[PDB]
Order: C-alpha cells, then sequence, then structure tokens
C-alpha cells in the first residue's frame, strides 16, 4: 500500500476478513435509495454529497 | 504510552505530463466509387433486315 501510491491507476488493495462468506472486506455498508421517484443525477449528488 | 504516528501531511503529489507544440497535419478522406469506361459505344442498328453475318 506505500509502494502502489504511483500515478496511473486507483490501485487499492487488501485482505478478506476471517469468515469469507461474510462479503470479501471489512468494515460496515449501507444503501442510499430513491424513493420519491426523482432522478438519477438528484441521487448521484446526493451521494457526492455524502 | 505513545503510537500515534502522525504522517506528513503535505505531498503535492506527482503527476504525468507531454509537452504538445504545434504540427501540420494532412487531412485526407476515402470515398467509395466505381469505374467507367471512357467511352461506351452500344453499336445498334439504324436499317433493318436479318443479319446474313
Amino acid at each position: 500500500m506505500h509502494f502502489f501510491s504511483f500515478k496511473d491507476a486507483m490501485v487499492f488493495a487488501f485482505a478478506p476478513p476471517s469468515v469469507l462468506e461474510l462479503g470479501n472486506a471489512t468494515g460496515f455498508d449501507l444503501f442510499l435509495q430513491d424513493q420519491a421517484g426523482v432522478g438519477h443525477e438528484v441521487l448521484l449528488q446526493a451521494r457526492n454529497k455524502f | 504510552c505513545g503510537k500515534s504516528e502522525a504522517p506528513p501531511p503535505a505531498q503535492t503529489p506527482e503527476v504525468g505530463i507531454v509537452t504538445l507544440e504545434a504540427q501540420t497535419v494532412t487531412l485526407n478522406t476515402e470515398l467509395p466509387g466505381r469505374t467507367n469506361a471512357f467511352r461506351i459505344a452500344e453499336v445498334r442498328p439504324q436499317v433493318n433486315g436479318i443479319i446474313l453475318k
């Protein structure tokens, strides 16, 4: 990870958790849903705001 | 206790550059087409009768 701070690609490497049946990376997870029916641009700018 | 280990914040990272300059280019297209003869003469008769030879 200290060697992969190079120019062209955004390479971001890691290790799996102890139980590989539970995902592939650690941490949390959430979804930001669009229940109003307003378009994809508003949801995308809401995610970029988040 | 300790174990803080603050990294250096200021980096100003590296980018890749090229230095473009003026250059002449020729713009040329390629269109389909057919070949035609210079003169075509369809031999059509000007009288009436049977071809003997």
